[PDB]
């Protein structure tokens, strides 16, 4: 008997966090847009 | 004078909000498309260990019947 | 023997391409709404 | 004039980005309901899976018996 | 035989409700904020 | 005026896309937070799956194995 081979099944990872941080760095820098008459 | 600086600070916060538009469509690409792949991937182990267990019964069929036939 | 089916189990896919497409027109249409005095 | 230009520079991009905005609402929604539907699919795969190696244990755990009784 | 245990493998779920409630909030407050001269 | 309307309406306008990016920001790392536990998971289950299925094998080789030399 030999079973089935499932050791090439792999789940692959996100890695967002270049995006995250640039969302909250403009987040951030958006306060150097305000408009102070 | 307020109106240039009206301007500027409009143009400053458009750019800012398009690049922070760019990033929210680069991470939701990027979470797509490994959602997706993990999705693949549960289905083709779930295909795959529903033909493992299949020929598991099988063999422990076989198993069981001939031992049957031994007593 | 009868092992348990599994064959049901299954993991949906996501689609959000319209979405994605979207955002990424809006961030090039925003230069359209640029002010030029 | 220019306050009008401004005015209504301002009106589109606050319109654009509330579509960009409920784009986003959108995906993010999306996400969430596929990303939950393959945790709850995991799961219950986890658990059937707990289930059926249960049961594949204890058949083999009988023939080993029996067959330690035909020797 | 002992078959290894795999019960404790287990999946989070995710709850981000807020935000997108949130997102929806903002995108309906932001007409608010369109000017009217 | 009319200047200190456009300028409060987008500093309103300011604070919730500020608002809306920290909201985004915060969805977008949950959902990479559960996204990457669950491939964690899967990719967990998939090892001690092929262990699980290895000791299955070879307990099914060693019944077959005496098995035969039964008969």
């Amino acid at each position: 008997v030999d079973l089935g081979d499932i050791s090439g099944i792999n789940a692959s990872v996100v890695n967002i966090q270049k995006e995250i941080d640039r969302l909250n760095e403009v987040a951030k820098n958006l306060n150097e847009s305000l408009i102070d008459l | 004078e307020n109106q240039k600086l009206i301007a500027n600070q409009f143009n400053s916060a458009i750019g800012k909000i398009q690049d922070s538009l760019s990033s929210t469509s680069s991470a939701l690409g990027k979470l797509q498309d490994v959602v997706n792949q993990n999705a693949q991937a549960l289905n083709t182990l779930v295909k795959q260990l529903s033909s493992n267990f299949g020929a598991i019964s099988s063999v422990l069929n076989d198993i069981l019947s001939r031992l049957d036939k031994v007593e």
